[PDB]
């Protein structure tokens, strides 16, 4: 599975972004899912960003599982409240205000779905 | 009332049922914890009863038991599959985990058909991972591993 | 909802990144389908970018509207001309040819959507 | 059609990014399923990333391209396998392992997909 | 056979199997009323089994249920929803309690395809109001009644 | 996977699960018995989770069953019928009879829909007259055989 | 819910008819289903009645529960059994033979139902 | 099944109230649907009545036979047509116009029908 | 169609039966539903009554309209509204608490009707 | 026209075919009688054809009938169930009986089809009743009552 | 009660009472015969009436019909094909032939939907093969054999 | 959302619509009524657009129209049909009539599948009486009574 | 009444509402044209209404149209395509047209599916075709042709 | 042509004669935009008429509606619900506003079944915005704002 | 039931035909699905047989259960599968291979089945 982790460059986390990915990966593997070394996660930092229309200090934290289709709903809201939990504990605080954090879990097409192993080792 | 609905009501309430026999078995900590899943289950009856209209769980309580999970896994790394019921206070979680499963595909039906208790199978499928765990570790304590 | 717009590094526009940004969630809090403090919109330069096989100097701009499921395909539609009308306002130019502008409207999905608030204010 | 690939950034590649982009868009152009100057693809690498839970070196690249809906699962599946093979051949090496090699094809909703171009030439 | 009629047999067939576990965990003279309960049940099963051709319970059978719940109501005057199995004992009805309701559902099905067995699903209905009275009747008398 | 595959594994998951709680209640002889069904049980899950492909039990299996069906019919020759459970132990076999006999419903429409799992179906249906042969043995050994 | 008793003149009971709608309303109330204050029951005795074509002194006691629909087939049957009992219980004797007790349990259209609370107290 | 008979008190009858009843009961019979102790009609007078808006003297006669479910609608209407030709030829006269006659017939539920035999003879 | 009114004895109302009667089916003609002769209407007080289990001094008052089928739901609902009405202004007191108002409408099956018309005029 | 209209007006117009073949068989009364039920038919044949638009029999000619029943009930008064056709006359009227009973049932059809014929279908029911004891009452006049 | 039940005994009904018309033109030994019929027939009704609650009729009454048709085959040994009703007589028994025919289609609907009367459709069967025989013995004595 | 919610709330904004248009072309008695009409379809838009969740109209809301209707219905005493909008004030409220039952005819719908807004049915079928009554009222005093 | 029936009338009866309101804003001549549209439409509503038992309009209404749209047509000769309502009196017109149009509509569904109302469609048809040049003649004669 | 073509079609033309009669009763600004809205509507039905065929609006079109949307709500910042129809002018922009959305249901229908109209219905969607804004200028202006 | 078990006359068995019959039948009842008296089988030695078509000596033992129709196929499998471990039991050994065993389960037509007992005791 593909995870993509977005966070505004104003927002404080209790820990560093690499750390913040091994948490997340733990959780998506204690779901028994998944093989160990096919979670792929990754981390970026938002420059440009805006929330809303109003003048207020805002940061928001948003992920985004991509699993391949079969998963019933229960496991997919299961993976989206654990990495929910993993998120939200990771947030020290941003802006003026509460922090906003969601995650989005999408179901990619494994029938047309290509994956190769190269250099192997 | 749609008998979906009342299927899925009626085997959570069969669940919490198995489990309030099961945790006269256990230590007062694994008790406590059967308890509160308890009370969880009451909650989420009342979701689903109500065909939504009652707010059901939150999102801490699905993370609750992520705690519990991660936390029993580091005291449980079995490779080779084994045997239900090692011991007997073992067997009562065992059975548990299998209703919990059952009240799973319940509350699917439900899921699937009028669009809510998505959070509360989460919950189900979270809660029969932690029974697993619960039921393993009793087990290791008293190094009862029956393997197939 | 999370809006992400993707500009090439050679897309010259009239206003600056903060600045569309703002325009576009105007344009979306005007269609009064979200909540102002919901709309989560951000901005990225592509570096790394090829436009066909062809050897001519060209930029694109790309939008990404990503919504829980519910709307009809109308509210879905307006949204996305709502904001290839902001996008297409913006752009001075690029390239040594015209400049593709487009949207894409996607839907998350609702019930396994993970949402919390976190350092409360 | 849009294509994204992202790769980390300890992954050695045979090519410079621009020159696996273009082998891409030859690749795609080559299924004579899109216009030439449609094809947008943009390349970026990872900064912040983990794959797994192992303490072991590791390297993926992973691809997405996003096509209007329309199109035959024969056709995608065709298009992944394309995109696929150029990305492979491209890997050099990355980890002290198998480099993990991926390409998503999801669909694009095209009554709601919002079109223009800006700048005329 | 038929499906429903063969799932509502074997429903059956769990609930009297249960019942006859939880009387070995009760006092003498509700054991005599759970073994009376047994007799009915294998009188019900009778009746579906046979898809309606032998005779079912009597009208009294019922009315013997409601001249239980009604003396037992007198004892069980609780407000607030409360947890199942605040003992060992109780719980082990309050599971019957869910499994005669399973079986309620599946006779229901059978009333409704079929056209018979409304006496017995009334009779499954009061049974389980029965079951929940005597849980909490033995929670009451050792004072664990365990609330939401 | 599909609704009635992931039913009858779960059904048959709760079987050997029951099984496992029965076999503390149970002799050194009844307790390898069982676990040796656990095992066999184990197998079949195997076979119907994998939609087939996967080797399920042998014809042996079935045929181990009937070498002790035939062994216990000879210890057990009574004309009325009892009701479950005479004591506590083979009320726990009754139990785990009762589940087997709806382990086999959920497997048949796995056969009639998916044509797989006959073996399977034949082997639980073996399971439960053995089961019922078991308790009944029990009881006649305490001598408390509750008749209709 | 509305109960209506019907008793032939000849009919002797072991209670007064007050006494016998109390027993029925507790009996209502046992069943869990109905609130305690709109269970409404009367009791009406028959004096012009004849049972048959036949020269025989006979009495026979009837019944009506009219609910809300809603409720299904078991608890329908569960009422009436239940009221049957009380009835049965309450008769002494009449005519010359045996009393034949019946309990009907009909079911009110609530979409149409009309309901009110004047000289509220 | 059971028929309920309702008379307005200016209404005169050829035949006493239990003239009346004996002679619906054998018309009941006369169909051969019921047994002969299961036919429990009665009479009433109606003491308070309106016949619509209008200033007229008028009086009307209604009966509601019973029956449990099962018979087809044949029957149903017969028996109906069976007791309207009883109470049609019973009436003298009424009021200072005609006297209109009605027979409704309605089903009782038998699946939660309860029926039981009190001191038995 | 026809329309009975039920009343508790402790019933006190601002108006006479027959007033109540008259209005009620002044209310039932205004629907425009029925014509004025065929509106049957009847008062009954109820000397035998118990409301619930409690001690507690109460009064109730009941309708029943039963018309043949063929209207809607708005019009059974309307109607039921409309003798709601009637009966909710006229209710004085009763008990020592609120009178609970009640209108059921029902039913009549049709091709099983029997109606005639006697002692013509 | 509609199918269930057409057999039913085909069926009633045999029913007024044998009718009109048994009243040569009758005395002079009974054929006053069978005539005027031929008219009966007549006037139902019109109204069913019509599809409802033409005004069917009367209320009175129901109560035409079971005047008629009511009055030969007195004469026949047998308990046992007797064989169709003890006399050659009375073998007429059981043929007519039957028909009628047939004409019943494709009415009825109409009826629960179109809402039409409710009226027609109560005058046939009552018809065979009494062609039924016109059958009987021929018999015990010359005593050719053959029982089962 | 069912459509298909509901026919099937009322084309029944009909076929004994045209058999019953027809054994007023035989002589005394086909009357005898046809009066059997009439009570097996009568037999038949109770069966498919009480949809299959009821016996009906023995293997030995189709032994019997079988007994009369081989005794019938030796008097009858035409070639071409006749034209029904050679005789007023055989013209009775030629209409009832037909009527026995549409009872059995009738039957056979109910067999195929409620499983019962296979053993009524074969009488029927057969019977209708001895009505064809006992016409053309009629037509044979009086030598009006007219063929096509 | 539903399409028949969709649909039914559309209607209803549309008909509060046309009253909006309609009051400008009345006296200030009957500006106020329509005033609190348009109050009362807002209340009842509230309670279908939420799928039956938030309280539509009180009783006393149709009893409020009843009252309207009576009173006017003293005013207004005509036999002969007339054709709608005698003048051009009545005929605005003709209008909205219609559309007033065109709301009723999608609103039913719902009711007829959701369960939902049998109240506000009600209400509308009693607008419509009222608002027919209302423009009558006009014409009379105008004296602009077209007749068919 | 059956769905396609009220609807049809419901809208037949918005439509003579619209014109009935129109009516107020032509001349003399038009007015007398559109009061005879609306006796036609009552006509109508009585016949779809009563599902085709009551005669509707007569051949001649329609060749009455035909007779005022010929005459009409001489009067307008416009090529390209105009925005409805150049003057406030034809925006009526204009509207009442497509309320005709939308009639139309109803009416088809009653004609396919009851095979009535083809005389009725022929003549909203027709109807929204002479509301189109009426439109047209009044915004010639104040010369407010607005084209695309 | 197919049904849902016609039918939103003929809401749409319904639309722009609507919209034709209230530009009448606006200002000169307004009156001029919503005769750019009746040519949009003449090339949407053009396109949704030909099935696809005929290019329908251009992007353009619908960011011209936005551009007017933007523009309003600024001189719009109301909080409390409001009764349509303030004044006589806004109530005609009320019942346009309605129309249009009654035309995007019908458009729905097509797109979601033809594929087509897509764009068109997003315009009808933004138009309905537009409507509901210049209605409540109006209002504001004169000061007549009522609310609930 | 009806049994017909077939082996060719080459192969050894540990029990007599008899005995074997015996065993089969006990096997049989062991089910629970037939009455005793009920289970008819039979035993028969194929003379002229040939297993294939390769030079090699063969042996096999086939048996046909044949039961009226009725009962599911966990019945009928379990049915096969206890003749069959009954069959192979009792084989020794034949030809200079392996020896197959085959249970055929087929099912009767119930409705057209024909019994009868004669020569009753």
């Amino acid at each position: 599975p593909h995870l993509v982790i977005e966070a505004t460059a104003n927002l404080r986390l209790e820990t560093s972004p690499g750390e913040l990915l091994e948490q997340a990966n733990k959780a998506l593997f204690a779901s028994g899912q998944f093989g160990e070394a096919d979670i792929k996660s990754r981390f970026v930092t938002l420059e440009a960003y805006r929330q809303g229309t109003a003048a207020v200090e805002r940061a928001y934290l948003h992920a985004c599982l991509s699993i391949l289709d079969g998963r019933d709903i229960a496991t997919r809201t299961l993976l989206g409240a654990s990495l929910c939990a993993v998120l939200a504990e990771a947030v020290a605080g941003g802006g003026e205000e509460g922090v906003q954090v969601s995650v989005e879990v999408r179901e990619m097409e494994r029938l047309s779905y290509a994956k190769r192993v190269v250099a192997r080792q | 009332k749609d008998s979906p609905i009342i299927e899925a009501n009626g085997t959570l309430d069969e669940l919490t049922s198995f489990i309030g026999e099961a945790k006269h078995y256990v230590d007062e900590e694994m008790k406590g914890i059967l308890e509160e899943i308890q009370n969880d289950i009451y909650k989420i009856m009342g979701e689903i009863g109500s065909k939504g209209k009652i707010e059901g769980i939150s999102e801490e309580r699905i993370a609750w038991l992520l705690k519990l999970i991660l936390r029993y896994m580091e005291m449980v790394n079995l490779k080779s599959f084994v045997l239900p019921g090692g011991t007997l206070e073992s067997a009562k979680l065992d059975v548990c985990r299998t209703i919990a499963r059952r009240a799973l595909r319940k509350v699917l039906t439900v899921t699937r058909e009028f669009g809510i208790g998505a959070e509360a199978a989460a919950y189900l499928l979270a809660l029969s991972d932690l029974l697993f765990l619960l039921a393993r570790v009793i087990e290791i304590e008293k190094n009862k591993l029956k393997e197939v």
